[PDB]
């Protein structure tokens, strides 16, 4: 009985915090359910913008790579998704 | 450059 948009708020509270475990949590389960075809204000955009930071700073840089690719193709102008996209992959060349 | 500065609150 949390709304879509319930679920936002609960994890940009969480983010916000600094609980980048529990901000996963809710971002994935409001990215399910926009995903699903439910209907919310927050965008898909929206989500992807947390939910890639937060798994970043728990340290899966290839998941948070995926996450900001599928970003950037929904979003060109984003603020920081490009900016995201080129770090990452520069992370990615340390290894 | 440096990356972005983090997501909003």
């Amino acid at each position: 009985m949390l709304s879509v948009d319930d679920c936002f708020g609960m994890g940009r509270s969480a983010y916000n915090e600094g609980d980048y475990y529990h901000t996963v949590l809710w971002m994935e389960q409001v990215l399910k359910q926009l995903d699903a075809g439910e209907e919310a204000t927050t965008t898909k955009s929206q989500v992807l913008d947390y939910l890639s930071y937060a798994v970043f700073q728990l340290g899966d840089l290839h998941r948070a790579l995926e996450l900001t690719r599928r970003l950037l193709s929904l979003d060109p102008s984003h603020e920081r998704a490009g900016g995201n996209l080129r770090y990452f992959e520069q992370l990615l060349e340390e290894e | 450059p440096p990356p972005p500065p983090p997501p909003p609150p």
